[PDB]
């Protein structure tokens, strides 16, 4: 029975442990189980994972609200679309369901939801186009994005033909990808629709825009179906509060 | 015929072996619980027992009753069950007993040379003129109630046969008794206080000759 | 070792010979004056409604008379990958496009109605099909369920995996003039890809009955 | 006396350790002994363990209550038993013990009892027939088993002679052992008098029926009397809630 | 009534979360809808694991027993409190994991649902039918003064 | 049919009466005898008891390690018809195995008593 | 300066640590010394220890109270004294000294406050006979002892010349050692004055009886005052309440 | 399931670690980060230090 003195350590009484702690770490908790390691559910190949890796989930292409062409080749050099590109589309590009005195709920693309979970991003973003025309119609698009500019004021045809630019035959495919990159003075652009400055107080860090330069076989109207995934260099930054909700149940409570 | 290939007793699908009755008797259950009020207790009690418990590892007969449903309708736990189907064991018992209401300190001592004389517990005063009060020399263990308010003991099996006697009824069956008691002048509140006793299997536990399980009821009945 | 096997201790029973070929199923009939966007030809309990495709006088499917549905008859659990080719008939002067995904098991989603939209077809795995070029188009369904085997018979609802969608993506836009179609045709062909069956027993063991649509 | 500076290290106070360790794990404790290490009970070869081993129990066939067969070969191409086949046996197919307004006591067989402390349960499950003639009667018997139907309202002996059958002579043996292996679409079955699902409602992973196909020297009577254990691929899942309990009070307070 | 080892909620185990009902007494559920963790798992058709919970109990000082009962069907998308609790789910089991806190120690529990369900799956999204980790039920063990509020 | 079984000590358990029903007994060591063949059937009992060693004389009831049970596992059945018989005969033989006797006294030392019958 | 971020561990605070711990272990304990390590007090060969080993204790015979012989060989075939065998001896068999209304203080031999200590106990005792005869006298004694009776009625001088007995000649030597084996049915006996049962419903584990097979110028009486002590092989099991107390302060309170 | 006996270990609870240790020592904290380990904000060479010598 010898007596051990050996002095006693200054130890800080805490409630519990990280709140915040997702990865990296191993916490200490009381499982409600039989054995008494470290046991995990059983495996075999095909329940099996990483199937939550954020390059295959923003990887799938999302639809924005189709738009359409009406009466060809149409209006002499005229804008037919554009909004700013960035991670989250326009609530006005996104197609809805408006309830009345419930929330809209927007079927927002695998790339939107993902970044309303996260404060910052950056990375090219590709458009996927998808034309409603068949082989007899012929026009030509010019779908140029220009680098610094927020608002759709200042460009014209003849402006927004000295940026980067690819000139699509309209015939060539159905299917079209444009790829803007990421062109800004930052290195992490937040997100429009959590923080942090005042909603339609933002700025993208860059615009897209899609310009023009009749049959009686044929049906007048072209519709394009735009799509939006995120490119290949594509990130996200830190955990925030989440820009968006599930419609589970759509009901709200107004002050 | 063709057999179904394995799955290593769950350990394929889940995480973890299920293939030992004797690991299931070490997940502690309800062993007894009850009351003690300050006019059941006894008149000069200052370094005095509270409980004499006897100590089995088919637990107590269960009285069921109205004031604690636990018996009534899930009548006795996993342990009472898996040790009626054998008739002798070699090992001891962990306990754990949570006094509540009570703020000093609570003295349990283990008696084992002492006869399987009840099959019910013994509470306050009339526990017996030798066991009323803390001995010296068994082996006892006091815990301040401020600090802490589970006692973690573990009874060894001191007895002198090849085996002690699964469900019985010398007569040196099994582990004697087991005294849960008060240290010094203290207020009992009133409502008493309330001790629960749970219990388990040691790691040095076993079972032995397996004869029958006894009939059986269903729960499913009780209502 | 794979967790088909820790299901069944009898071996599977499997037939290439009369099944795994393509099967005619249905065909169905777009318009010009009803189809919109998010319009649904196809909305179907899969492979549920191939499977039963074949109906009585009294509609209560038998799977007796096609050479491919002959294991369905007699066993009670079963597994296969699937494949769902469509084709639409190609007329010139017309042009719509359609959109044909699959849920895995969407009909007991808390959110099911609310995934019908095509916008949400988008994100499943799907295809696109034109009446010009892009006529056929194979999609591809492997079997993932929440046990390893589906239900052949009644006692609800056998063989009921998934749901398959086919809607118009682009409406379908004709010419003003009269040597325009009002329609077109659309045709679907399934076939199955590892076909396992268990649990071998009679028929007339177990009872089939008229099936129930989706909403 | 250096002085020893160490940061605090954060910690945190619970009252006791896990209530559901079973294994694989070491649990402090505070031992009622004289000696302070790692110790044990005394032991030699025959105070000797593992006898708790599930296989080694649910081993030992349990009787099941016999039924006769009454005035031969008898009734033509008749169903004389028949019983949905999972590890706790029906409570009609079991040697019961009523009293008035205490609970019913059931002689459950080995297999039972094991099964009614765990939540799942599959593999095989043999039954062992055993009959009371002598070689003077003849007849036979089909025992068959049908892998998915949960009521015998529609089983004759035609359709039954489609399944995985075994022709029995009724004189090749008194002690006949028939196996009905697992077939199921999953991987664990749920018991029957525990969770999950409403008691009745239940399902059984297959039925077993026994069909058919008088001297005045030899007893009518042939007693057939039904033994049941677990076959050697079975096995038992999560620890619950035991359906059962034991007969030592048979007293209940209804509500 | 009779309440002297009972139990308190049942708590059905979703990954996806509970229905969220947003209401003006509490307002993270009305202004901030559901957390990250039900976002990400819409997306979602099934899964294969445990939770990992924290139950802080205010406003009481005895003990609270956490049982988990993997073998209980999907039945609600709300949680039950008290009396309403079924009538074999109402009183602490045996034999199911469980683990006893006493609150003056320390007033958080820290848990892990294990993943015991017979499926290749458990179904995220949901609406026998075994299709989750099933109730939790959190309960007091013993005589205790319930205080006003 | 007739079982037989043997109860280590079976006499002193609180659920004595309960374990005499045929169905309790499949479950403890047995064997099984017919009329026909299956006549003789051997049972084995190894020495397990409480304390190593049996006493043998009183001062209460030595020797007492068990419970024989020979039981009606299917009833006694017969033609109807007067060349039947009412009766059998059923005849038990018993040997020791490894016999080991220590405490070597007189006799006329300790005495018995006339021997009590289990209920 | 940084950060250590360990996930905080999970402790159990306790009062105090083990009261019951006597061997195999290392205690903590706050000493009341200058230095602050392991220290014990100083020691020399002579002062120097293990005078405590138990059995170098029960060793020393321990007298118990002298009976005498009166009128030789005197009384044919007769009973002298006898005794049950246990280490503990019968109050009966100890010098006393009684003082009224306080307690009875009993002379107990080393080997019997030994086995007050102690809850169980077994092997071989020691009895050591000393006559007070000269050579003179002649006589004979047999010494027998019987291993399962517990109460001297049923024993005479030819049902115990049939035990293991030795025939002392009572001329060979005045002190003679007779040693009483352990046979019994148990391994370990309790003892008769601490519990378990009831006092005089006692049972030692055997009995040991002195049988019988006058001059004028030798002292007419012989006294034989006997001795007893542990044999060589014996043990003491598991530390319980003592059986005696002090009588350095001999009062009491009875009820 | 081994018991295991050691004898419980003295200490001393404080509410907090030293407030004047600058230097040459590690303090535990609670990081409101994802990770969970060493973490530092990242560098280059630019953005780099002891400017404050």
């Amino acid at each position: 029975n010898p007596p051990d003195p050996t002095p006693a350590k200054f130890f800080v009484p805490i409630p519990s442990h990280s709140w915040a702690h997702g990865t990296n770490t191993s916490e200490p908790t009381n499982t409600l189980r039989l054995d008494g390691g470290v046991v995990g559910v059983g495996r075999s190949d095909d329940i099996g994972t990483s199937d939550t890796a954020i390059s295959g989930i923003i990887g799938v292409y999302g639809l924005l609200k189709p738009f359409d062409w009406n009466a060809g080749r149409n209006v002499g050099g005229h804008l037919l679309w554009s909004m700013p590109v960035h991670p989250q589309v326009d609530k006005d590009q996104v197609i809805q369901v408006m309830t009345q005195s419930k929330l809209t709920q927007y079927y927002l693309p695998p790339i939107s939801v993902v970044s309303s979970l996260y404060a910052y991003t950056r990375g090219s973003i590709k458009y996927k186009f998808l034309f409603g025309n068949n082989p007899r119609h012929n026009a030509r698009l010019l779908v140029a994005y220009i680098p610094g500019i927020s608002s759709d004021n200042r460009l014209t045809l003849e402006r927004a033909r000295n940026s980067a630019h690819v000139v699509f035959s309209l015939n060539e495919v159905s299917e079209f990808v444009f790829t803007v990159p990421y062109i800004t003075d930052t290195m992490w652009w937040p997100r429009k629709y959590g923080g942090p400055q005042a909603a339609g107080e933002f700025v993208a860090p860059s615009y897209i825009c899609m310009f023009i330069l009749a049959m009686e076989s044929v049906p007048s109207i072209v519709t394009i179906v735009p799509m939006i995934a995120a490119g290949d260099d594509f990130e996200v930054a830190v955990p925030a509060q989440p820009a968006v909700g599930l419609s589970r149940n759509i009901d709200v409570i107004y002050p | 015929t063709p057999l179904l290939p394995t799955t290593n007793d769950g350990r394929v699908t889940f995480g973890e072996a299920f293939n030992d009755l004797k690991d299931l008797a070490r997940r502690y259950q309800l062993y007894w619980e009850g009351t003690i009020l300050e006019g059941n207790l006894r008149a000069i009690r200052r370094n005095s027992a509270l409980v004499q418990l006897p100590l089995y590892p088919h637990g107590l007969r269960i009285q069921p009753d109205v004031n604690n449903p636990i018996w009534n309708i899930m009548r006795d736990g996993h342990i009472p069950v898996i040790s009626s189907g054998f008739r002798y064991f070699r090992g001891g018992l962990r306990l754990r007993i949570v006094v509540e209401g009570l703020n000093s300190c609570v003295w349990v001592q283990h008696h084992p040379d002492r006869p399987s004389i009840f099959s019910r517990p013994i509470i306050g005063r009339y526990i017996a003129a030798k066991d009323a009060y803390r001995n010296h020399a068994y082996a006892a263990y006091v815990q301040n109630m401020s600090v802490n308010r589970t006692i973690e003991v573990e009874v060894p099996f001191y007895q002198p046969g090849l085996y002690g006697m699964l469900n019985a009824s010398l007569r040196f069956t099994g582990l004697g008794d087991l005294l849960i008691g008060i240290e010094g002048e203290q207020p009992i509140p009133k409502e008493g206080i309330e001790i629960s006793v749970y219990y388990s299997i040691a790691d040095d536990f076993s079972f032995n000759i397996f004869c029958g399980f006894p009939p059986m009821v269903y729960c499913d009945e009780t209502y | 070792p794979t967790w088909d096997r820790l299901a069944s201790s009898e071996v599977s029973d499997e037939y290439p010979m009369l099944t795994d070929r393509w099967l005619f199923w249905k065909s169905v009939k777009w318009e010009v004056n009803d189809s919109a966007f998010g319009k649904m030809l196809v909305q179907e309990k899969f492979p549920q409604s191939w499977v039963q495709m074949d109906v009585n006088v009294n509609n209560i499917p038998r799977y007796t008379n096609i050479p491919n549905f002959i294991p369905f008859n007699i066993h009670q659990y079963m597994r296969a990958d699937f494949e769902v080719k469509i084709y639409v008939n190609p007329n010139d002067f017309v042009s719509g496009w359609l959109i044909m995904a699959f849920l895995y098991q969407g009909s007991e989603m808390f959110d099911y109605k609310l995934r019908r939209n095509p916008a949400a077809l988008m994100q499943m795995p799907h295809v696109l099909v034109n009446v010009g070029a892009a006529n056929e188009a194979t999609l591809k369904i492997p079997y993932r369920y929440v046990r390893p085997f589906m239900r052949c018979k009644d006692i609800t609802e056998p063989l009921n995996m998934g749901v398959l969608f086919v809607e118009v993506l682009i409406p379908f836009r004709t010419s003003a003039a009269s040597s325009a179609p009002k329609s077109l045709d659309v045709s679907l062909f399934v076939k199955m890809t590892n076909a396992k069956f268990t649990g071998m027993v009679d028929g007339s063991i177990a009872l089939l009955s008229k099936p129930i649509a989706l909403p």
